[PDB]
């Protein structure tokens, strides 16, 4: 246990238990921001936000592929901020 | 009568496009307008550099301009300075970053544009039209043109009534699509108006095509 002394470990508190139980019971990709991807073959690459796929809960981030750095669209889960 | 532009009819068969890029309808016109402005500026700035062909490509968000010239040293300048300034202003015109490459045309006398420019410059600099055009054919045939034709037209020597005259050596088959006929044109602004010069140079046929 974690307490003042090893002979007698101590409880937490009266209200601490209540707070822990209270919790136990109870972000926008700005255009122009430089991002990294979270998954896929393009995961963890230096991309830069190019447009806003906002109401789709999606994304589109420019990346540097075959010199034709292509307009590349990603899921919203693919951000790294 | 009226004849089709040789390069126009042969484009895609034995001739390449001067501009080679893809663009959707949203930016095709913008690309064409930028191309026109860039070509105009470069042609005027390099009027005395014997520039033969300006190939504009648009890789991604950049523009690569290749200048085919017969005088690379003038265009380049000491240690690339002139190329640098041309690039720095082409980037301004295009908006996107720019890169410039220089391609030498080894034998300018077989280049239609350069031949037309020479004849036009001579006419403006007061020379006999017959002498000038005959001298360019002789030089073209000497350097090995399979065929050549020059046509001067309009108030030759200050004559009141404009006339058209043309020389032609070798063979210049303009109805043969597989033929390689480099054709270009020039206008000489002289004290008595505009004198048009058309030059066809036939430099062999292409069977495999290769577009
Ligand atoms: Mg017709």
């Amino acid at each position: 246990f974690i307490g003042g002394t090893s002979d007698r470990p101590a409880p937490i508190s009266d209200k601490e238990v209540d707070a822990i139980m209270n919790r136990l019971q109870q972000t926008l990709f700005e255009p122009g921001e430089m991002v990294r991807v979270n998954d896929g073959p393009f995961a963890d690459f230096n991309g830069v936000v190019e447009e806003v796929d906002y109401e789709k809960s999606r994304l589109k981030v420019s990346v540097s592929i075959f010199g034709r750095a292509t307009p590349v669209e990603l899921d919203f889960s693919q951000v790294e901020k | 009568g009226q004849k089709v532009h040789p390069n126009g009819i042969r484009l895609g068969i034995v001739k390449p496009w001067n501009s080679t890029w893809f663009a959707n309808t949203k930016e095709f016109a913008d690309n064409l307008d930028s191309d026109f402005k860039v070509r105009q500026y470069l042609t005027k700035e390099l009027a005395k550099a014997s520039v033969s062909r300006i190939v504009i490509e648009r890789p991604a968000k950049s523009i690569r301009v290749t200048i085919h010239t017969a005088r690379p040293g003038i265009v380049i300048g000491k240690k690339g300075e002139d190329v640098e300034k041309l690039r720095k202003v082409v980037a301004d015109i295009a908006g996107v970053p720019a890169q410039i490459n220089i391609a030498e045309v080894r034998k300018p006398e077989l280049d239609a544009k350069l031949v037309a420019d020479s004849i036009t410059s001579q006419l403006e600099r007061r020379v006999m039209f017959r002498r000038a055009m005959k001298r360019t054919v002789q030089n073209a045939m000497r350097l090995g043109a399979k065929g050549i034709k020059v046509e001067v037209s309009g108030r030759l020597g200050g004559a009141e009534i404009a006339r058209t005259e043309w020389y032609r050596e070798g063979r210049v088959p303009l109805h043969t699509l597989r033929a390689d006929i480099d054709y270009n044109t020039s206008e000489a602004h002289t004290t008595y108006g505009v004198i048009g010069v058309k030059v066809w140079i036939f430099k062999g046929e292409i069977l495999g095509g290769m577009a």
